[PDB]
RNA sequence: GGGGCUCGAAGACGAUCAGAUACCGUCCUAGUCUCAACCAUAAACGAUGCCGACCAGGGAUCGGCGGAUGUUGCUUAGGACUCCGCCGGCACCUUAUGAGAAAUCAAAGUCUUUGGGUUCCGGGGGGAGUAUGGUCGCAAGGCUGAAACUUAAAGGAAUUGACGGAAGUGGUGGAGCGAUUUGUCCUUUGUACACACCG
């Protein structure tokens, strides 16, 4: 039984494609099969945020960000809930999170 | 089909899809058979209609709307309706 | 003027012709062309003739009880059910039981010899339904409206309150004028805004 | 590559029928497609077609009156004497009362019947019924 | 399909349905004869020869007004090549390959190309010989 | 009276010859 | 005793059809078994087979009978029902009713000379169910019928004395073969031939010919 | 559009002309043959529309068309008429 | 032969463990990099040979071309956007009028109504890609390739249930070839279990 029509990856009209490795295991997975997310967060959390925008000599300061572009291979994406099991109907949806 | 004493030996004759000319069968549920009135001057409705039955392969197509328009087309030019 | 000139000055009053940006390849045969921001403009002199077609079959129906007339839509209801009470045929609103033209155990059963649809996209059960009872259907399609198991398909918009209410008086008019009901030395006592959707 | 034109005609001319067209055009065009196409419109299988001439080899477009339930060639065109007809008829033909086996004789392209009516055997092209 | 290739790429001239020269085309006959065989004489190919007429002078086809095909007006009046004029630029190309190739000889890529390119030579070389545009026992190395 | 409608749809009622007494360009 | 619910029904219970082909003709459902009694009443009934039909419950095993009916009167008209139930006797007596409401009209012709009445399928014909390929073949007179058991019986109520018969895929599948058998039977008032090339006359629709009735 | 609401040997002229050159009826170039006029001097010099080379006025004069991927681009400050 | 950062078969050690020649940790040899010469094997997969014809709809996208556009930190063209087409390419979505054991596939369709051309290749499961012979290779091995004997199934797709050291009851009608399912909205999911994981 074949459970996807992609195989699990996005690879058409090529054939290799390099592969990164898991940020959590270091795990060898295709560029194109690997779960890939772009976090954008503040490098001071949500509640240091007011502590920190007051010990500022500089009162116009907007806080920088971090930015970072996570690779995950399928075992680490599943169990840190990154992408969930889906039933068959709901598998084929490609749309991101609404 | 005539028996060569001549007799008919078909228990009946089925209808034809009006549009595909293939014949519409007796389990055939999607089939339809349309008849369209006709009209005299002044508009009124004479009484007399012609009629047409469509296969449902061709309903199914989708073709069915433009297959009927063509036929009524003819027709009507032919007995001036 | 003449009655498909008046007629045809009811649809540009109403935007008949007032088309979606994409077009069915069905029908495609009555969309005349494409307006520049993307929409199409249905030929109404296709749509005049396809409401003549429909009216010449529903007035050959010599039992107008046998003719069934639905909207799931909201802006339909009224004009379904005044169409259905000045033709005579019946008329039910909103959700379509399935099973209503099958199950014959069901108290909603009911076999039309004719089906009349609003907007095939919105309508697609009761379609579904009649393409398993040999129910010869009528229907007013938009130019995205699916053309499967339509027998009769209007080109006109749907998505419209005065849209929907022109073409179902527009109907409801021809059918009695055939039948007689509406002489034709006379024109027809009710206005076009009694089709129309209430908010 | 076309290996059998007359293969491509047959097979689009039954594609369309079976999907209700009522015309089909046919490219490339050659002498044994309307010699096939005449046999076919002489037992009222089809009706009009069109050979139109574009300085190369030509199209046909022919009208389809429904009354096509399959038309094919057999490839190779194996010789068929006079009496291997019959066996013929009874591998291709859905009854000894319709249908028809197209042979091409050094008599001319015919059906097996006009080529039983002339005693002459050749090489089968194809058939419709 | 192309040959050595997995392309199917259709693209090609498509010539009118007259094959009568257009009314604006007034140029005599003779006129284009020899305007071929000066371009045949500096070393101009049929299909340059062709080229030129074309966007350089007003002779749409030269079949359409004369009523022959370049080729046989050169052959006529005795300027046709020797090697026809595919099989020269085959092995054109197969001998600027071997140069490459005798500068690079990692090249693998440029080996099966070449390996395509003598495949192609092999084969109209094959059918100059049978149709005897080549001389029988002529031989590429 | 007083259909205001753009150039596509005055093009279809030409098509069809129809003068559309209130016809009228949305400019 | 019966109270027709539909439209047709009515007309059946009041004698407007006296065969089953007005039905055909018009290609109407037939939904009331009633309906095919009252107009076909040469109909045998045989039960084909009977089998056991298990659903993997917590506790144990749920046990239904799938019952395979075959009904016709031999003379060109056959039907086939199957009926799942808890109880062998009521799978019988559904699978009747569904069979009877399956009833189709079969088109018989002669291999030869048309010499008396039709003993055979008018031309070849093929039905498929699963993997089983059913294909008929008009035979001789004499010939009788040469299938296997569970296509003979269905061939013998549709009323046909002569064919060859040749079957691929699982046979041993006997839903899927007697499916293939009575789809192949169905598909033989469907084959256009030149004897039906004549236009066809639309007559009226027993809906619209029985409005004042109805 | 559906091919049932059309003739094949009669195909609308509107639509021919958007089919691929090959893909029609009776296949003929979409490519034609200009009067260009130049400048001032009169030198009509007939070009091919779809010209590989850079033609160039008789009197040595600068290029008048430059070859391109389709139909060759004339120079800046000149008229054409077809043929 | 050169190079040898990193990582890292083998190895050593440290843990964990009932044991732990493993998983985890540390240091690392060959190797990982390159040149010359070999090797010719991968789930080398789309598990789908290539050429050709026909037969649904749709919107994206890439390359080229044609047409129409009205705005450019633009240097009239042209570029950049926009819109409409044509050809070619990687694909995607919907749908059955098709096919299929189904999964599914717009080809895996145009097949008992069976024939466009051509290459390779399979004939229950093991023994067995084993023995032997031959051939290639320095070797590792590659290619070619049995039999004796043994066995009633093995296997595929799908359904229900059970389990998971996975996540969070008829009738009639409709769908399915069907087991079944919908109705009934513990569920989803995986399964080689069905005596049902105490498997
Ligand atoms: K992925
Ligand atoms: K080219
Ligand atoms: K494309
Ligand atoms: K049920
Ligand atoms: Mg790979
Ligand atoms: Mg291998
Ligand atoms: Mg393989
Ligand atoms: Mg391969
Ligand atoms: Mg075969
Ligand atoms: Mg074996
Ligand atoms: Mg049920
Ligand atoms: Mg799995
Ligand atoms: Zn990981």
């Amino acid at each position: 039984t074949f459970k996807r029509r992609n195989g699990g990856r996005n690879k058409h009209g090529r054939g290799h494609v390099k592969y990164i490795r898991c940020s959590n295991c270091a795990k060898c997975c295709p560029k194109d099969k690997a779960i890939k997310r772009f976090l954008v967060r503040n490098i001071v959390e949500q509640a240091a945020v007011r502590d920190v925008q007051e010990a500022c000599v500089h009162d116009g300061y907007v806080l920088p960000k971090l930015y970072a572009k996570v690779h995950h291979c399928v075992s680490c994406a599943i169990h840190a809930h990154i992408v969930r099991v889906r039933s068959r109907e709901n598998r084929r949806n490609r749309e991101p999170p609404q | 089909m005539q028996n060569e004493v001549g007799d008919m030996v078909d228990l009946y004759v089925p209808r034809k899809c009006s549009a595909t000319n293939r014949i519409i069968t007796a389990k055939d549920h999607a089939s339809v058979q349309i008849n369209i009135g006709h009209v005299d001057a002044n508009g009124l409705y004479n009484g007399s209609f012609t009629t047409f039955a469509l296969s449902g392969f061709v309903r199914a197509q989708g073709d069915a709307d433009g297959s009927l328009d063509r036929l009524w087309q003819q027709k009507r030019a032919e007995i001036k309706q | 003027l003449s009655q498909k000139e008046q007629d045809i000055q009811m649809m540009l009053a109403a935007d008949v012709h007032l088309g979606t940006k994409n077009c069915d390849f069905q029908m495609e045969r009555y969309a005349y062309k494409r307006r520049s921001d993307g929409i199409y403009i249905i030929n109404l002199g296709k749509t005049w003739e396809k409401l003549q077609l429909a009216a010449r079959v529903i007035v050959a129906i010599e039992n107008p009880q046998d003719i069934i007339v639905q909207s799931a839509r909201p802006y339909g209801q009224r004009a379904v059910l005044k169409f259905a009470q000045h033709t005579g045929a019946n008329a039910i609103a909103g959700r379509h039981t399935p099973g209503t033209f099958t199950n014959q155990m069901q108290t909603s059963f009911s076999e039309p010899r004719l089906l009349i649809l609003t907007d095939p996209r919105t309508d697609h059960q009761p379609i579904k339904e009649s393409a398993l009872g040999n129910i010869p259907t009528i229907a007013f399609c938009d130019t995205d409206s699916p053309m499967r198991y339509v027998d009769i398909g209007i080109p006109a918009n749907n998505k419209g309150r005065n849209s929907i209410g022109c073409l179902y008086w527009l109907l409801a008019r021809m059918v009695l004028q055939m039948r007689g009901t509406i002489l034709p030395g006379h024109k027809w006592d009710v206005m076009v805004d009694l089709f129309f959707y209430r908010d | 590559v076309r290996v059998s034109v007359l293969n491509d005609a047959l097979k689009s001319m039954y594609n369309a029928e079976k999907r209700g067209k009522r015309q089909v055009m046919i490219r490339p065009s050659s002498k044994v497609i309307i010699k096939f196409l005449i046999v076919m419109q002489k037992h009222g299988y089809i009706g009009e077609f069109e050979y139109v001439d574009d300085h190369r080899s030509g199209k046909i477009v022919v009208e389809l009156n429904g009354r096509l339930n399959k038309c094919g060639v057999i490839s190779p065109r194996f010789d068929v004497g006079v009496k291997e007809i019959e066996g013929w008829t009874a591998r291709l033909l859905p009854s000894r009362q319709f249908g028809y086996i197209v042979l091409t004789t050094s008599a001319g392209i015919m059906d097996h019947e006009e080529a039983r009516r002339k005693n002459v055997g050749g090489k089968v092209l194809g058939f419709f019924y | 399909g192309r040959m050595h290739s997995r392309g199917k790429g259709i693209s090609s001239s498509a010539l009118p349905y007259k094959r009568t020269p257009p009314s604006w085309v007034k140029t005599a006959v003779a006129d284009v004869d020899e305007l071929i065989t000066k371009a045949a004489k500096k070393g101009q190919m049929p299909s340059q020869i062709g080229v030129l007429l074309r966007d350089q002078h007003g002779i749409p086809l030269v079949k359409s007004v004369t009523g022959s095909k370049i080729l046989r007006i050169l052959k006529a009046h005795g300027l046709a090549p020797e090697i026809p004029e595919d099989l020269y630029f085959l092995i054109k190309k197969a001998v600027a390959i071997r140069k490459h190739l005798e500068r690079n000889r990692k090249d693998k890529d440029s080996k099966f190309r070449l390996i395509l390119v003598e495949s192609r030579i092999h084969r109209l070389a094959r059918y100059y010989k049978r149709t005897k545009k080549l001389p029988p026992t002529w031989k590429y190395e | 009276d007083e259909i205001r409608v753009d150039k596509e749809t005055m093009d279809m009622l030409a098509f069809l010859g129809m003068a559309d007494l209130p016809g009228v360009e949305r400019a | 005793k019966w109270v027709p619910v539909t439209k047709l029904g009515r007309l059946v219970k009041e004698g407007r059809f006296t065969k089953m082909e007005e039905i055909y003709l018009h290609s109407l459902p037939v939904k009331e078994h009633q309906i095919v009694e009252t107009l076909c009443p040469g109909l045998k009934d045989e039960v084909m087979k009977i089998t056991p039909v298990q659903k993997q419950t917590r506790a144990g095993q749920r046990t239904r009978f799938k019952a395979f009916v075959v009904v016709g009167d031999s003379n060109g008209h056959v039907g086939l029902g199957v009926k799942c139930a808890k109880e062998v006797a009521t799978a019988i007596r559904g699978a009747i009713i569904l069979a009877k409401l399956s009833i189709v009209p079969v088109r018989r012709g002669y291999w030869g000379n048309k010499i008396g009445l039709p003993h055979t399928v008018p031309c070849k014909v093929t039905g498929k169910c699963g993997s089983v390929t059913v294909r008929m073949v008009p035979a001789p007179r004499g010939s009788g019928i040469v299938a296997a058991r569970v296509p003979k019986k269905v061939l013998q109520f549709a009323g046909i004395d002569d064919v060859f018969t040749s079957s691929r895929g699982s046979t041993k599948t006997l839903g899927n073969f007697v499916k293939a058998t009575f789809d192949c039977l169905m598909k033989t008032y469907g084959f256009l031939t030149p004897d039906f090339w004549r236009e066809t006359t639309f007559t009226k629709a027993p809906y619209q010919e029985f409005t004042d009735i109805l | 559009v559906l091919q049932n609401d059309i003739d094949l040997l009669n195909p609308p002229a509107e639509l021919e002309k958007l089919k691929h050159k090959k893909k029609r009826l009776v296949q003929s170039p979409n490519s034609f043959f200009m009067d260009v006029k130049c400048q001032g001097c009169f030198n009509i010099t007939t070009v091919f529309s779809h010209s590989q080379t850079v033609v160039v006025c008789p009197g040595c004069q600068t290029v008048l068309c430059q070859p391109t991927g389709g139909k060759a681009r004339l120079t800046e400050g000149c008229s054409f008429r077809r043929k």
